């Protein structure tokens, strides 16, 4: 899944956390999730 | 008390079901003893454990 996010909506990307994000935007299942791959894409914006 | 064995039959075993439901009270290390309560007012991932 690919999707471009800010620094604190990485946090907010994570297994049973709440956030706007995590609310509405996306939404992480109550269950293993097999990785999160975040780094910062200001370069190419 | 002449019937001392058969009166203490049934004591023991009101004593047994008493304590049993008197367990439900008890904490058991978790925030509230409750389980609706303690349902309510967390996130499911953290009201797990």
């Amino acid at each position: 899944d690919s999707f471009v996010i800010r620094g604190d909506e990485v946090r907010q990307i994570a297994p049973g956390q709440t956030g706007k994000i995590a609310d509405y935007n996306y939404k992480l299942p109550d269950d293993f999730t097999g990785c999160v791959i975040a780094w910062n894409s200001n370069n190419l914006d | 008390s002449a019937l001392g064995k058969l009166q203490d039959v049934v004591n023991q075993n009101a004593q047994a079901l008493n304590t049993l439901v008197k367990q439900l009270s008890s904490n058991f290390g978790a925030i509230s003893s409750v389980l609706n309560d303690i349902l309510s007012r967390l996130d499911p991932p953290e009201a797990e454990v």
